[PDB]
């Protein structure tokens, strides 16, 4: 409710499409606010770089170019306003992190720094003559991972199911990619340092009822038992107040491949 | 534009000519003056075929235009109808525009002929010489130099570069702000993307107004354009044209795609710089006025600086300004032919303008450049044929100093049709006082047929 319900004539689906990735667009910055906010207070008095990256992971582009003109970096604070939307400037910095490879400069730039132009440049990872590698997803939680997918690797035109696509084309084992997403767990795991080193015997590997919910809405048919497991809400598999009140608004919604035992499991 | 391109064809003659002098040969003064005049008279006839289209063309769709603006409209839209709205803004660019042409046909063919010291890196030298440093073997002497190697190292340490990259800085700053003053912008971006400077390339990309056409939720998807925090962007890059710690030349580059005049006229060095610098801020100066009217931002707690956004124009003052600088050399081009008639064809000023081609017979009748002369009469055939009026006793003894050079640098001929450009009474009675001095009978036969093949009254003439 607020931006198509204004509108006095049937929305057309391309409105509605970026109206949802407008909401979902707010819903990404205020799902990783209190870590930033609390990331700042510790990096600002040691590393503006690091403060100015986080800031940038919740698209808080005017608090880091404040950043940048408080620190001394003008001219990051300058790059950093022009990039909200601009392609030529981010074809312009992938030439400069070409150039800066090839010439073995690079390796004279601070590793931080060149994170922030790799996020700027819609490169995921950047490859390094020292042959390190910077992963910019490093060290994050999956919501501002997708962010980094929804607002920096993808145009302002796409949709979330391309953005959602391309973070688990990102956290997988492929035979051609090392993984540079975070695997990206319930907000209870989150920040935990939790590299799970692929359990043994579970098949399936846990995450949060939001990424389960952005399934189910992109697949009619994806899964509802790993949808209302109550260890993809809380840190407790006791705690079914939510998993219950999900299932009985989902059967609301017409949703009907739960199975009775299932059911029953939750019921009892 | 044909008499552009007969006198373009003789200004590339007499180019090919002085091109050709040996260095102090006193005799070539006459051929680079000439060259200078027809230069100059070329870029005139330029100004006059642009703002006498406008003025004509404004004057047919005038009773037209009921326009309505969007309440969604972007930056782009409200100049977009900025431009279709107002002639002092349109008129001010074409004048832009215009200054803009002259610098770029001084430039030529000549922008891959630039040499620098630096070929495979920027700064090369330092970077060079900070990689040498870093070897346990430097017994070399410690120069104060950066130490880090982003461009905003040697204004956040207070640090120079070794002179081969700070000589190739100030070439190529010159040489960026030569293409700005040409139009010439996206030159600039190629020349600073060919010297490995990628990030000045992005910083001259960022005045562009913002666009988002998909806001109106078309049928297919279209590209966003410009920088959605531009007025941002030039108040930064207004803090960069006011540390005298950034180079003259890339100070006045902020300044001319920001509006700062104060830090641009100290690098425009000529009477076209100087003129161009008012104009290109007096169109960037209205443009925010109407954009800062019409587009609603919020929450945005700076603001542009109110020299400027508080700024008065008008045609006029920009032309009292320009007789208040101290620049010595203005105040002496200010006073020249050519520049005299650009001021008045900017000011529209038709009436001042035949004052002062009276004040010029008055005292210089006999000594006035023949070319000048030309250009004097065919001004007024060209007000005339356009039903502009003009001080008529002026123009008739404009004629009569036309036709008097005419018979007195050696033509007979051409007189016929510079005479029956005149009511009957002054066009027979100066085609007969003309004849009054024609005593060779095959030259009588021959100037009463040119007569008649200019519609003279031969039978009142004679």
């Amino acid at each position: 409710l607020k931006e198509l319900d204004s509108q006095l004539n049937e929305p057309r689906e391309y409105i509605q499409i970026l109206e949802r990735r407008r909401a979902f667009s707010r819903w990404l910055s205020c799902t990783a606010t209190p870590q930033i906010e609390e990331e700042v207070s510790l990096t600002q008095k040691n590393s503006p770089v690091e403060a100015v990256f986080s800031y940038l992971t919740g698209k808080r582009i005017s608090e880091a170019c404040s950043l940048a003109q408080q620190s001394g970096d003008h001219r990051l604070a300058l790059l950093l306003s022009q990039f909200v939307g601009s392609q030529s400037v981010r074809e312009l910095l992938t030439m400069q992190l070409v150039d800066w490879h090839q010439l073995q400069a690079d390796s004279f730039i601070q590793d931080e720094r060149l994170r922030i132009f790799a996020l700027l440049a819609g490169k995921p990872v950047w490859q390094l003559s020292e042959k390190k590698q910077i992963n910019v997803c490093s060290q994050l939680d999956w919501k501002r991972s997708l962010a980094i997918h929804l607002w920096y690797l993808l145009p302002p035109t796409a949709s979330i199911s391309r953005a959602l696509s391309m973070y688990e084309e990102a956290f997988q084992n492929t035979s051609d990619s090392d993984r540079y997403a975070c695997s990206p767990l319930p907000s209870y795991l989150e920040g935990s340092g939790c590299v799970i080193a692929e359990e043994q015997n579970s098949q399936t590997p846990l995450r949060d009822v939001c990424f389960h919910l952005l399934k189910l809405y992109s697949d009619r048919h994806y899964d509802l038992n790993q949808l209302l497991e109550p260890r993809s809400i809380t840190a407790d598999p006791l705690d079914y107040r939510l998993s219950w009140h999900l299932w009985e608004v989902l059967r609301a919604l017409n949703y009907t491949h739960l199975s009775a035992q299932c059911e029953g499991v939750l019921q009892a | 534009e044909e008499y552009e391109n007969i006198c373009g064809s003789q200004v590339n003659i007499l180019s090919k000519i002085v091109s050709r002098a040996t260095p102090g040969l006193q005799k070539f003064s006459k051929t680079a003056s000439m060259l200078w005049l027809l230069q100059q008279e070329m870029v005139t006839w330029r100004l006059l075929a642009s703002l006498y289209r406008d003025r004509i063309q404004s004057a047919l769709e005038e009773e037209s235009v009921f326009a309505v603006t969007a309440v969604n409209a972007s930056e782009k839209t409200v100049v977009e109808a900025l431009f279709q709205r107002d002639s002092l803004v349109r008129q001010s660019q074409l004048v832009v525009d215009w200054l803009e042409s002259i610098a770029k046909d001084e430039i030529g063919e000549f922008s891959d002929n630039i040499e620098f010291y630096a070929k495979s890196v920027y700064w090369e030298n330092t970077l060079h010489t900070l990689k040498q440093r870093q070897l346990t073997s430097y017994v070399g002497s410690v120069r104060p130099l950066v130490t880090e190697l982003d461009p905003d190292a040697p204004i956040r340490q207070k640090m120079p570069l070794d002179d081969l990259d700070r000589e190739d800085e100030v070439r190529l700053l010159k040489y960026l702000f030569t293409l700005i003053r040409a139009g010439m912008t996206e030159e600039a971006q190629r020349l600073c993307k060919r010297c490995g400077q990628a990030w000045r390339a992005a910083t001259l990309e960022g005045w562009k107004l913002y666009h988002d056409p998909n806001v109106n939720g078309g049928t297919e998807l279209e590209p966003v354009e410009g920088n959605p925090y531009r007025r941002i962007w030039k108040i930064s890059c207004w803090r960069m044209a006011e540390d005298e710690l950034f180079n003259r030349y890339e100070r006045a580059i902020y300044a001319a795609l920001s509006g700062n005049l104060k830090q641009l006229l100290p690098v425009c060095d000529t009477w076209e710089d100087t003129v161009w610098a008012y104009f290109r801020v007096m169109v960037d100066s209205l443009v925010e006025q109407e954009i800062q009217t019409s587009v609603a931002t919020l929450d945005e707690t700076e603001e542009l600086p109110r020299e400027y956004l508080g700024a008065n124009w008008t045609l006029e003052k920009v032309f009292e300004e320009l007789q208040a600088t101290d620049k010595k050399r203005v105040l002496e081009e200010n006073q020249e032919h050519y520049h005299i008639v650009q001021k008045f064809l900017i000011l529209g000023d038709i009436d001042g303008l035949m004052d002062e081609f009276s004040k010029w017979l008055s005292k210089s009748r006999n000594n006035l450049p023949g070319h000048l002369l030309r250009f004097m009469t065919h001004l007024i055939l060209f007000f005339r044929t356009l039903g502009l009026q003009t001080k008529e006793e002026v123009s008739i003894e404009v004629l009569k100093t036309y036709i008097q050079l005419l018979i007195r640098e050696k033509h007979t001929n051409l007189i016929a049709f510079y005479t029956c450009h005149l009511p009957q009474d002054l066009a027979v009675a100066q085609y007969a006082l003309f004849l009054e001095s024609v005593t060779e009978f095959e030259q009588r036969h021959h100037c009463l047929e040119l007569a008649k093949e200019a519609d003279l009254d031969v039978a009142t003439i004679t």
